[PDB]
């Protein structure tokens, strides 16, 4: 794919919000390193049972796929979210 | 009544 988002993720350890490109393609979402360019975690779009499109952050709700769910800090929130419901429109 | 129409976007392929 090369639809990336550049979210940013607040993970604990540092205070520091981390850059990640999130890749949303027609049959997965992936979470790539922004300056290692590596793919670290990768979902499958039938894993999504929803999502929190908010202007300065975007959630995904993976359900019982793991722990907690994931959020990130973007202006391109709601970018990602019709993006994400674009692909999955064409699954459903 | 706990609504979440606006922001909360219900997807139907949760398997």
């Amino acid at each position: 794919g090369v639809s990336f988002f550049l979210v940013k993720e607040k993970m604990k350890g540092k205070n520091k919000l981390v850059p990640r490109l999130l890749g949303i393609t027609k049959e997965c979402v992936m979470r790539v390193d922004e300056k290692t360019k590596e793919v670290i975690q990768e979902w499958s779009l039938t894993n999504i049972k929803r999502w929190a499109a908010s202007p300065k952050s975007f959630t995904l709700d993976f359900g019982d796929y793991q722990d907690g769910y994931y959020s990130v800090q973007t202006t391109e929130g709601e970018q990602i979210a019709q993006l994400i419901a674009g692909y999955i429109d064409i699954i459903l | 009544g706990r609504s979440k129409e606006s922001g909360w976007v219900e997807n139907e392929i949760y398997y």
